[PDB]
DNA sequence: CACGTGTGCTCTTCCGATCTCCGAGTGTCGTTAGGCATTAAGCTGAACGCACAAAGGAACAAAATAAACAATACCACCGAAACAAAGAATTAGAATAGTATAACGCTAACAAACATAAATTAGATCGGAAGAGCGTCGTGTAGAT
DNA sequence: ATCTACACGACGCTCTTCCGATCTAATTTATGTTTGTTAGCGTTATACTATTCTAATTCTTTGTTTCGGTGGTATTGTTTATTTTGTTCCTTTGTGCGTTCAGCTTAATGCCTAACGACACTCGGAGATCGGAAGAGCACACGTG
């Protein structure tokens, strides 16, 4: 049958990430037995602002570094360095990603 | 006469080294049969995958430092420079695992 | 022949040529991306699911995520999330 | 296939652990830490593992998927990026 | 007239006189055995329910019950509460 | 319409915590989209064992009080003295329940 | 017929015998006089923590007055659970 | 005259306190304490007692807890006289800071 | 302290490569269009509970005071830990080989959802009593001298 | 060894909270039907285990020697116990009204189903940032003048 124009939601909301497949994961995820048509574009709109917050600093930490790609040592320099990323990802572990150059004052000599 | 640094300077050259880089700091070969002597406990003939004990090795090399940050702080608190035993058990009692 | 293995690698590919159209990425920091995008959705969707619980209503609304968004994300990210959510939601609802 | 592994604690050995120490930013170690971290590190496996092994018990495998590990340490709070 | 405030007060009255025929309890301890029954079953339902969720299982059955019970019970408790979950359920089914 | 002989459900597996209700509260919990028969009767046989455990040094601990009746004292004195049900309730808080005794050995006179 | 009233300061009400006596229930033997400020503000911030979350959870529910159901969720969402008040 | 030793009846208020299950801080303050934090967040702010009474239970909960690390963390140090660097060094291992 | 010595890292430059970037199928999953059940929004009366107010008792808090004990600053000595050269040994990587197992794909049986009526059970509502909260005298414990 | 301040212990006087009796709604269960979920069995390919060989990287031994922990001694603010006088908190007694909160509608909205087509996944090649290696130079740790 012959339709109007095509037009996927994330681009309605002028968003890259997809509102379809979060709408899906939110039905199929066993939250609740109604998912309203606004949770989906606001939960895409946050996860795409978090998404473009991280990747804003990792490509500030690589572009310091010399570097033109990122690594996981990247993304952990752009989160243990932000204050409120750091609250957000506190108990997350990242592999291949180290720690922060991070020496007490009291252990450098004198 | 021979060259020697003073205790503490390679040490700190160490520190800043490994706290630069993003390698595993314990061989793979001794911990596939640490976690194959330990999960015998609990079930024998088990095989793992490569990525298996590869997670488990980022993670529990993640805890060692996280903790030996925690007891480089209740060190500190001290006023002392090493590290001792009951650093470790204070930073396990004050995080609520013991 | 076999399943198809669904992430959300693209996605992350598409915004980072926002930001930074010459910086790439690994194979490793895109599953940790993935990871990272997983487990904030996890977060989100049950805190939002216990939400709807609460108050005993039977549907996540916009409303149900905004309060998930201000109870989870920290200071400015809160205010930022919501007003980076609702400016989508009436654009979305413009359209 | 005939093999039982015993006393592999040793091989993660002492200077494999002050490395990790000095990762941890330690710059002076005492010589009990040793022990002491062979036995943090073995208590930490046996909490995880048995989780994981429960985790792959469940699904009627045999071998241990990084998976069933990641849901082990997200039980725990210990949430791994990396792995899936 | 308003709503019935359904709880777990008689069966905790009920399992005390099996254990202790001669003892009484508050009303104050009353309401802390109700949140504490009301908190160990949002545990195991909400662990058994992610068990289901990874293994893409769409149905709870006892041994997610069972497995979420070992997975969130310590030491001694899990295999007395694993006998008496077993042994009623095989008394269940022999009715 | 006349029925066979009416039986609850916590009858037929010996239990006093009610089968039914633990089924309805799984079901209207948004949990999965079926349970299982034999789901209820083990959560609610292990809620019982549970519920009993806690009871059974409660009354231990109202007893050795001199007392005739529990309070929520006796249940915090019940929690926090067994050593693995303090594991399973160790981050929550016991409303007029207090603390143990607990004086450390450094502190004590000389 | 209008007698709005705002608070301020009420941090003092804690007092310092108020403050010392909570510190008698957690095994404290010595304490410092500079305990007093420092717990005065720990103990602000968490509240802050607290009711910020309560008072979200309260006008998510369309409410003008914080049940004590609202601090007990805000409690557990914190990890904080507490028993005694329904839930 | 009968002065006791320093620390003595600061035992007895350990024993005492520890067996008792009161509310030690007086409701009063505590209400109007909880009235001024909620304004900035929403004013005119009815509560239920209930609530200010599980936010006391709460509050003093968490301070105990924090007192008894801190404790700890002041025993290691080879003192009995808690600092505000032990409270500092408790709610930092224990994840706050 | 202040200048010469030698080392570790950094910097600059060049070569394979393997890890990343793009092209071409292709199922599959998102999009669209009605249509239907149902959940939440709006308006409203009852009353519940919260705010505000007054008054008196008291209970706790604030302020001054002696002093006893604890934090802290400093110093001498040991013993343990870091640093380093050398040989062993154990690990790393590629390569063979064998195969347990696990990830698919049908098949079906069996177990769980759904609906309805009957009735049993649990919560609300009073009301009688009994463990207990509290006031008064007793010895004991225990701490200070 | 002796004295005095709490602290449980026993007894008694109201009391108020706990336990029993009743009434009714509502939530559980019995029976039957329908569906869709997962156990059973077979298979293949694949990744895991086991093994050889050589290289080679790291572990372990041992010999310094440095410096940090640890015990001990002294001193001065300072926290604690106590008493007295406000001061405000608790308890009660009262009032007014504001905000929950249940109840009754219906309007908007989300779920459902099916057809269609765009999109992300997988496979498969091309190239290029980068991992590694050679040579030189500077920051800097450290040692004599």
């Amino acid at each position: 049958k012959a339709r109007a124009k095509a037009k996927t939601r994330s681009s309605r909301a002028g968003l890259q990430f997809p509102v379809g497949r979060v709408h899906r994961l939110l039905r199929k995820g066993n939250y609740s037995e109604r998912v309203g048509a606004g949770a989906p574009v606001y939960l895409a709109a946050v996860l795409e602002y978090l998404t473009a917050e991280i990747l804003e600093l990792a490509g500030n930490a690589a572009r310091d570094n010399k570097k033109t790609r990122i690594i996981p040592r990247h993304l952990q320099l752009a989160i243990r360095n932000d204050e409120e990323l750091n609250k957000l990802l506190g108990r997350v572990t990242i592999a291949q990603g180290g720690v922060l150059p991070n020496i007490q004052a009291v252990l450098l000599p004198k | 006469k021979p060259h020697r640094y003073r205790p503490g300077t390679v040490a700190l050259r160490e520190i800043r080294r490994y706290q630069k880089s993003t390698e595993l700091l314990i061989r793979k070969l001794p911990f596939q049969r640490l976690v194959r002597e330990i999960a015998q406990d609990f079930k024998t003939d088990l095989r793992f995958q490569s990525s298996a004990v590869m997670a488990l090795q980022e993670a529990s090399e993640a805890y060692l430092v996280g903790l030996f940050e925690d007891t480089n702080l209740a060190a500190i608190h001290a006023k002392r420079v090493t590290i001792m035993p009951k650093d470790i058990q204070l930073a396990r009692r004050i995080r609520g695992e013991r | 022949k076999r399943s198809r293995k669904e992430s959300y690698s693209v996605y992350v590919y598409k915004v980072l040529k926002q930001v930074h159209p010459d910086t790439g990425i690994s194979s490793k920091a895109m599953g940790i991306m993935n990871s990272f995008v997983n487990d904030i959705f996890e977060r989100i969707a049950g805190e939002a699911s216990r939400l709807a619980h609460y108050n005993k209503r039977s549907t996540i609304t916009s409303r149900e995520i905004q309060t998930a968004v201000r109870l989870l994300l920290p200071g400015e990210l809160a205010k930022h999330a919501v007003s980076e959510g609702t400016k989508a939601v009436t654009k979305y609802t413009s359209a | 296939h005939r093999k039982v592994l015993r006393d592999n604690i040793q091989g993660i050995t002492k200077p494999a652990i002050r490395r990790l120490a000095r990762r941890g930013g330690v710059k002076r170690i005492s010589g009990l830490i040793y022990e002491e971290t062979r036995g943090v590190l073995k208590v930490f496996l046996e909490n995880v593992i048995r989780d994981a092994v429960t985790y792959t018990e469940h699904a009627k495998r045999k071998t241990v998927t990084a998976m069933d590990v990641v849901y082990a340490l997200k039980r725990q709070g210990r949430t791994l990026y990396g792995f899936g």
